[PDB]
């Protein structure tokens, strides 16, 4: 647990890349398509990808991204606190 | 920028850390031109009749004339522009002005003029203090590297030098 | 006054100025006037009645500035000596080595004209911790560091090396490397395991700083 | 201070309306500046 | 919140208000 | 700029051939991928060379997920937000 960086000493970008966005959407779409509970008010949609986008819009995806520094340490960022461009 | 073994090939990608598809050709206006044109274009003086602001341009043009702090700020700005001209002529010894850079400032200004229906026939309500402080603060709020020791600070200023030069040139 | 005399005198004066520039660049204390000494004063001082260049009187001792001592506490005085013989014999090299050792100098510069016998250079690494470096005369006429394509290099202290290594979180075998025989490395006199910083111009950002290690 | 400046600009309005529209517009802008502050 | 209510209570506040309104009409 | 920096990063001019890149310190399978396969394998065996399986070619040979873009990070579950709902 020595690798983990304290929250105050986080020196990575506070925006989320396109790769992280695509990975998160894919994971959430798979979990929804495997009958996982939905955290938002579904309105007439039957596609897991669109419901994943909808959950992302209200920032309700309960996932955490771990970013690997080259030496081996890592930095943990919640999906709620990552700024997503539109 | 590293490889599979971890060896550093570049300490920053491209030396400024910019994407290759967010870069357009823009002209640095400080390099070229004779000294007379530069002086006429960028110098403003509140005590000499030669280089005053016409009061029909600034809403508070009447009262500002003869002030002391304002001319000190303008002098600092002009010294910065002179140093920028020297540095830019040191870098590009050929004297060329068009280089690729991020953000098309001309289109942003044109959009501001088109959206707000700005009429050039009326005085504007701006303040010299506000313009200078706003430009300096915007320079203060451009970030590519977010370290905290002095090394990263020097690296980040080195990265954003030329863009700050263009930004000072246009505003 | 045959033309070869003044040709050799001018080339020797050029080499002297270049060596002074190098010693100044290594962190030592050299005045600007001494660097810009005109060739007339050089002829007046370092030539005999027949115009023969008296190299033996050009040997001098230099000491580091306050700033260099503050940055490098271990830095010490330097001695430089010229050799009159076309080829350096074993006895001359031994005498120079003994002179350096008895003066207790940490480093010395030995400039030779044409060639050095192998037995003479056998004694080069035999005096630790002193360092003996040789510079052929034909290669010091023109200062390399004054070219347009050579950026400006700086040497780094132990503290600065440690701080950079920690901040970038690296092990020294992953940085880019620079050899020993590299001309700028000889100019600066870099040893094994020393880090040199490079400042360069760039079309994209204006200025850019790189680093390298001497391997 | 804005009071004496408002007074004075008011008086050269009421004294010289025959000034060209440029002066009138600039001076009204000046009064708008003073009351804005 | 009561501060602005107290400020509106004194006459000179209304005075500056309709003075601003009158200059708005003039401009 | 990247190509030039790669070609002159080892302190000298390293040509883009087998002599320059296939004689580097990189992984054995990576180097044997092109133009000197069997000899490099023999030499790696004789010298008891250790491969680290971090490059793209080593993760393509073994049928795994290379750390390339979407693969540069890990996705993990946050229990606090999940319980909070």
């Amino acid at each position: 647990k020595e690798k983990a960086i304290p929250k105050d000493q986080r020196a990575t970008t506070p925006y989320m890349t396109k790769y992280e966005r695509a990975r998160i959407l894919g994971t959430r779409a798979l979990q929804i398509s495997m009958n996982a509970p939905v955290f938002v008010d579904l309105e007439g949609e039957t596609d897991p990808l669109r419901i994943a986008m909808k959950e992302l819009a209200e920032k309700k995806i309960p996932l955490v991204i771990r970013r690997y520094l080259p030496d081996g340490s890592f930095e943990d960022w919640s999906v709620e606190e990552l700024i997503v461009d539109l | 920028t590293r490889n599979s073994l971890g060896n550093v090939i570049q300490f920053i990608y491209g030396e400024d850390g910019m994407d290759a598809a967010h870069i357009e050709k823009q002209s640095l206006d400080t390099i070229g031109g004779s000294d007379a044109a530069f002086e006429k274009r960028y110098r403003v003086d509140l005590l000499n009749t030669d280089h005053t602001l016409d009061p029909s341009l600034l809403e508070s043009g009447s009262e500002i004339l003869g002030d002391l702090k304002l001319q000190v700020l303008l002098d600092e700005e002009y010294k910065q522009l002179v140093k920028d001209r020297k540095f830019l002529r040191e870098v590009f010894v050929d004297g060329e002005a068009n280089w690729p850079l991020p953000v098309n400032i001309r289109r942003i200004i044109q959009n501001a003029q088109q959206t707000f229906h700005i009429d050039h026939t009326k005085p504007s309500d701006l303040t010299i203090k506000d313009i200078v402080l706003g430009v300096k603060d915007l320079q203060e709020n451009l970030l590519v590297l977010r370290g905290k020791n002095e090394i990263i600070q020097n690296a980040q200023r080195d990265a954003v030098t030329l863009f700050c030069c263009l930004l000072r040139s246009r505003l | 006054m045959d033309q070869e005399n003044e040709r050799n005198i001018s080339r020797l004066w050029r080499a002297f100025r270049t060596v002074k520039e190098m010693v100044k660049d290594r962190g030592y204390f050299i005045t600007q006037e001494e660097v810009e000494l005109p060739l007339e004063d050089f002829k007046a001082k370092y030539c005999d009645s027949m115009g023969r260049p008296q190299r033996k009187m050009m040997s001098f001792q230099a000491n580091p500035t306050e700033e260099s001592i503050s940055k490098f506490p271990d830095m010490g005085s330097l001695w430089v000596e010229f050799c009159d013989e076309p080829s350096v014999g074993v006895k001359t090299m031994k005498t120079f080595v003994i002179h350096i050792q008895e003066k207790n100098f940490q480093t010395g510069i030995f400039v030779y004209q044409n060639n050095i016998t192998p037995s003479a250079m056998k004694l080069v690494p035999s005096i630790p911790p002193a360092t003996i470096e040789t510079f052929n005369e034909a290669a010091l006429v023109v200062n390399i560091t004054h070219h347009e394509l050579v950026p400006k290099h700086i040497r780094l202290s132990s503290d600065e090396k440690r701080e950079l290594l920690k901040r970038y979180r690296l092990k020294e075998s992953q940085l880019p490397r620079i050899q020993r025989a590299d001309p700028v490395a000889l100019y600066l006199g870099l040893k094994r395991g020393e880090v040199v910083k490079i400042i360069r111009k760039s079309e994209t950002s204006g200025r850019y700083a790189s680093y390298r290690i001497c391997m | 201070e804005f009071i004496p400046h408002i007074f004075y600009s008011l008086h050269q309005i009421r004294k010289d309306p025959n000034n060209l529209s440029n002066q009138l517009e600039t001076l009204t802008g000046s009064i708008r500046h003073r009351l804005k502050l | 919140t009561n501060s602005e209510d107290k400020l509106s209570k004194v006459q000179l506040y209304e005075d500056l208000c309709r003075y601003e309104d009158t200059l708005s009409k003039l401009v | 700029a990247l190509l030039v920096d790669v070609m002159t990063t080892q302190g000298g001019l390293t040509s883009v051939t087998r002599h320059g890149f296939n004689r580097s310190n990189t992984g054995a399978l990576m180097r044997c991928s092109f133009e000197e396969t069997v000899e490099i394998l023999f030499e790696a065996g004789a010298s008891a060379e250790l491969d680290d399986c971090r490059g793209v070619s080593e993760n393509v040979i073994l049928g795994q997920m290379a750390p390339i873009g979407t693969g540069a990070f890990d996705v993990m579950i946050d229990e606090e937000s999940l319980v909070k709902y």
